[PDB]
RNA sequence: GCUGACUGGGGCCUGUAGAGCACUGAUAGGGCUAGGGGGCCCACCAGCCUACCAAACCCUGUCAAACUCCGAAGGGUCCCA
RNA sequence: UCGCCUCCUAAAAGGUAACGGAGGCGCCCAAAGGUCCCCUCAGGCGGGACGGAAAUCCGCCGGAGAGCGCAAGGGUAGAAG
RNA sequence: UCCCCCGUGCCCAUAGCGGCGUGGAACCACCCGUUCCCAUUCCGAACACGGAAGUGAAACGCGCCAGCGCCGAUGGUACUGGGCGGGCGACCGCCUGGGAGAGUAGGUCGGUGCGGGGG
């Protein structure tokens, strides 16, 4: 999967999810993006499954720029155990994304495989998502 | 690139775009006043005009001076312009970020890989009344490996730069086809 | 200064192979010597003791140089 | 930076701060928490005598002359770099008991 | 505590006390040391068991 | 009466004013220390010392060394926050130019070897450190005191900058040197 | 026997919200660059190349209850009402 | 698991729970105490006999990242080192 | 009163770091020495003493620059006392006070008391 290779906590408390994205909301690197409209924490395995998504649909070509990182360690009480008994153990880890949050974008391929491209991504996501490209994100002078 | 501004005296600019207007603001040196422009007018400049072509403004006292964006703040959410920082130019030496057309095919992405822009831009300071439109780039010859950048382009006259000029602002990386998973 | 423990400081003679040599004033009569007996600042050294004990006189600059070879 | 400044370990009142220059020995009686020098007296920027240790025993019982003409008979000594010794200045009066 | 060894301070001039800790092992072995006394007030002190 | 001494102040200082120099008689090149650590050879102290090191070394340039002492935690050198592994010696005027000169053309010397000083070997400052490979091997010998070949390595600080008014004091001075 | 809750005005005490990486850690890509597969190899004296691994460091993007260069709203307390 | 200490959770005073999150204590020091006087680190880059990539040296650059018996935090070189 | 320098405090970077000026008449420092008081884990390097040939090189003082550092608006957000609402929920919106952090324009190579020596 994709996950911290170091740590100095295993685990952490779960937090909240109110706000807006407080950064990466700009393009950025690429020429089109897929953009969070609701809050979520996405896992590991939606990331990959994502990605994979995009480098298959457009079989070698363009690049691919995850700006999402799961560093987040989701926890899960053994099957069918009682409350108490201290916290569970790690299942996962996930990355807490808020709306207007630039998730992926593309790079170095067609504006039609662009589209496509995220399309099929933001399927693979637990939220709803918008494709965009570069616009007004050049925050500068 | 014609765009229209008025003044705000000091009234909830929630109410200015609960309208249809974009509050904002007019500095430098001297001078510094609340203004505003239509939301939908200013964006089809804004369009094309970025922050790379000088934005001519005006005024009841119909006063074109030239600016030029300095930064405009998103609603993050809803992604939209919320409030935008016109620059005024003057006669005095200024900084802005000037567009780098990146023009020819490179050898590396006939072989093989995708030619990452890193920058698209460039701050350079120079003179209002001397401002260029588009530094060129030869991106030809630029293979899978490295590539060129900062301290590498034609820089045109009484235009320098305020770069490292060590920043990279392109490099062609080999492009992603087949075969993956590491962690068996 | 330091009072105690210190060497003693005194001239004597620093012989020479070769001719006197620096002026007392360390702590050392006899020695080797040698200061330098060539030197060897870039030249006047490279005394490289290799020198063929009695070299020419014999083997020497004969055999038939190269000769019309050209022919 | 020889740092040192030791002075900060002032409270009490009235510092009788040196000066070992490689030709004089200044000194001021100052009083801080008002920023003032009160007294004062330097070494043959006074003119005197021409010795080290001598003009700085007098150039100290000359300062003392002054100050207890203002009522103040009571110091603490100092010179941040100092390391008391040689140009050391003892003099009567001046309440110091150093 | 085992090798510390908590001892008391005899006023060798009789008998006084006021005692603390050794360290028998440790650089250490008869404690002598100047504390200043109740019956009189001002001399040297040793060790002892208690 | 000293050996060198002349040789700077005679001869080099005025070789330098003008292929340098210039304006003033201070901002001419010249040493103004002469340390030297040995460090123990091959092999560290041990509780059982050395100090012959100290004895010896110490009067083969005239005046006994100190000794120091390492730091922080070893685990694979041996040591520990250190005690001691040291002993060096600085020193600086006269002893400076007796110790090498009287020692510097004449002690040298002797030890079975090679060309010149490695060159390329200075900074700035001009402060250069050779270091031989130890080798107490001569000069003042006097035999016995033999117990191992632990020799040092001397640090010469000069003033000038650079390495050409540094390079210069000293090549001009008797520094036989490059290969 | 006016000192109460509450409130107005002063003075500070603080590190949450938010935000931000200067510290501690986590971070994707890129540049540059110790190494190490290894590569043309004239063979020890360096060397040259590398759509692999890859330090430290810089640039672009971020992440934190046990991070903070920074930091509200508020809250606490004392004084006068 | 049961007493004690540090950090968080604790919502910027104090306090605040759960079989919440993460680590320590049941000693030690006669010098690791009192006072007086001196001294300033870690690393980074050079240059260095054996020298790992930190032994000890020399030269710059370096306000504290070193050190402070042991956990963690606070503190600290204008010293507590 | 007014400039220069020597000691001293306050303010604690717009008060520094680094480049480039320059200064010795005086003070200061470097130096000349180290018999003597006094010293170094070893060195008069540092403390310290006695000096006075030479010097401003070093160090320091005083100017110059904006490149690093630092300072930093105005606007607009975020967040939030208090009040009132929406969504199954994750969350979110309006009213009224307060109101950042970043970013931008721009600012800065100090200000300033007391006592001394000197024009
Ligand atoms: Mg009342
Ligand atoms: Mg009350
Ligand atoms: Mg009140
Ligand atoms: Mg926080
Ligand atoms: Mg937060
Ligand atoms: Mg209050
Ligand atoms: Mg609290
Ligand atoms: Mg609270
Ligand atoms: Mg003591």
């Amino acid at each position: 999967m994709l996950m911290p290779r170091r740590m100095k906590y295993r685990k952490q408390q779960r937090g909240r999810l109110k706000g807006a994205t407080k950064g990466g909301d700009y393009v950025a690197f690429g020429d089109y993006g897929l953009v969070a409209l609701e809050p979520a924490w996405i896992t590991a395995q939606q990331i990959e499954a994502a990605r994979v998504a995009m480098v298959r649909h457009f079989r070698r070509g363009g690049k691919i720029f995850i700006r999402i990182f799961p560093d987040k360690p989701y926890t899960k009480k053994p099957l069918e155990v009682r409350m108490g008994k201290g916290k569970g153990n790690v299942e996962g880890y996930v990355a807490v994304v808020k709306p207007g949050r630039v998730m992926f974008e593309v790079a170095g391929v067609t504006e039609e495989q662009a589209m496509e491209a995220l399309r099929i991504a933001g399927h693979k996501l637990p939220i709803k998502t918008k494709i965009v490209r570069r616009d007004a994100y050049d925050e500068a002078q | 690139y014609r765009l229209k501004a008025y003044y705000r005296e000091g009234e909830k600019p929630s109410a200015l775009r609960r309208a249809g207007k974009l509050p904002g603001v007019m500095y430098n040196r001297h001078l510094n006043r609340k203004v505003y422009v239509d939301l939908v007018e200013f964006d089809k400049v804004f369009r094309q005009a970025s922050i790379h072509h000088v934005i001519v403004l005006e005024l009841p006292d119909g006063q074109s001076l030239p600016t030029l964006v300095r930064q405009v703040n998103l609603d993050k959410r809803r992604r939209r312009p919320e409030h935008v920082d016109f620059f005024v130019l003057s006669d005095e030496p200024v900084e802005m970020y000037v567009p780098l057309r990146f023009v020819g095919t490179p050898a590396g992405v006939r072989a093989g890989g995708v030619l990452q822009e890193i920058h698209r831009d460039i701050l350079v300071k120079v003179s209002p009344r001397n401002i260029p439109e588009f530094i060129e780039v030869d991106v030809s010859g630029l293979e899978i490996g490295d590539s060129l950048h900062a301290s590498d382009l034609k820089l045109p006259p009484g235009v320098e730069l305020a770069v490292s000029p060590e920043e990279t602002i392109a490099a062609v990386v080999p492009p992603e086809d087949v075969e993956k998973l590491a962690e068996e | 200064m330091k009072e105690g423990i210190h060497p003693k400081l005194v001239p004597a003679r620093i012989i020479c192979g070769c001719g006197n040599v620096i002026e007392t004033y360390s702590t050392k009569p006899e020695i080797y010597v040698e200061v330098c007996s060539k030197c060897h600042p870039f030249y006047t050294g490279q005394q490289r003791f290799v020198d063929t004990e009695g070299r020419v006189e014999r083997f020497q600059r004969r055999y038939g140089d190269s000769y019309r070879k050209g022919r | 930076k020889f740092r040192v400044r030791n002075r900060i370990k002032r409270t009490g009142r009235l510092r009788l701060s040196v000066f070992r220059s490689l030709k004089h020995i200044y000194a001021q009686i100052i009083d801080d928490e008002k920023g003032v020098t009160l007294v004062s007296a330097s070494s043959l920027a006074l003119k005197l005598k021409g010795n080290k240790t001598e003009v700085a025993r007098q150039v100290g019982r000359a300062l003392a002359e002054k100050a207890l003409a203002l009522g103040i008979k009571q110091v603490a000594f100092d010179r941040g770099p100092y390391k008391y010794h040689g140009r050391v200045k003892a003099l009567a009066e001046g309440a110091r008991e150093g | 505590v085992r090798i510390k060894l908590l001892l008391e301070c005899t006023e060798c001039k009789r008998r006084n006390y006021a005692t603390e800790k050794n360290k028998r092992n440790t650089p250490n072995k008869l404690e002598l040391r100047k504390y200043c006394p109740w019956c009189r007030k001002h001399t040297v002190h040793r060790e002892v068991k208690i | 009466d000293v050996a060198l001494k002349r040789k700077y102040y005679e001869e080099v200082r005025p070789e330098l004013i003008r292929r340098f120099g210039y304006q003033n008689v201070w901002e001419v090149p010249r040493l103004e220390k002469v340390v030297i650590n040995q460090g123990l050879g091959e092999a560290k102290e041990d509780a059982r010392i050395l100090e012959k090191a100290a004895q010896e070394l110490a009067l083969i340039t005239g005046q006994k060394p100190a000794v120091t002492r390492a730091k922080k935690s070893i685990s694979n050198f041996k040591l520990r926050k250190g005690m001691p592994i040291g002993l060096r010696v600085t020193l600086r005027r006269d002893r400076m130019w007796i110790f090498l000169e009287k020692l510097l053309n004449v002690a040298l010397p002797r030890i079975r070897d090679f060309r010149g000083l490695n060159p390329n070997s200075f900074d700035g400052r001009g402060n250069y450190n050779l270091g031989l490979r130890e080798q107490l091997i001569f000069p003042e010998i006097t035999y016995d005191m033999v117990d191992a070949l632990r020799g040092m390595d001397i640090a010469v600080v000069t003033t000038a900058e650079t390495d050409e008014e540094a390079r210069a004091l000293l090549e001009l001075l008797g520094f036989p040197f490059r290969k």
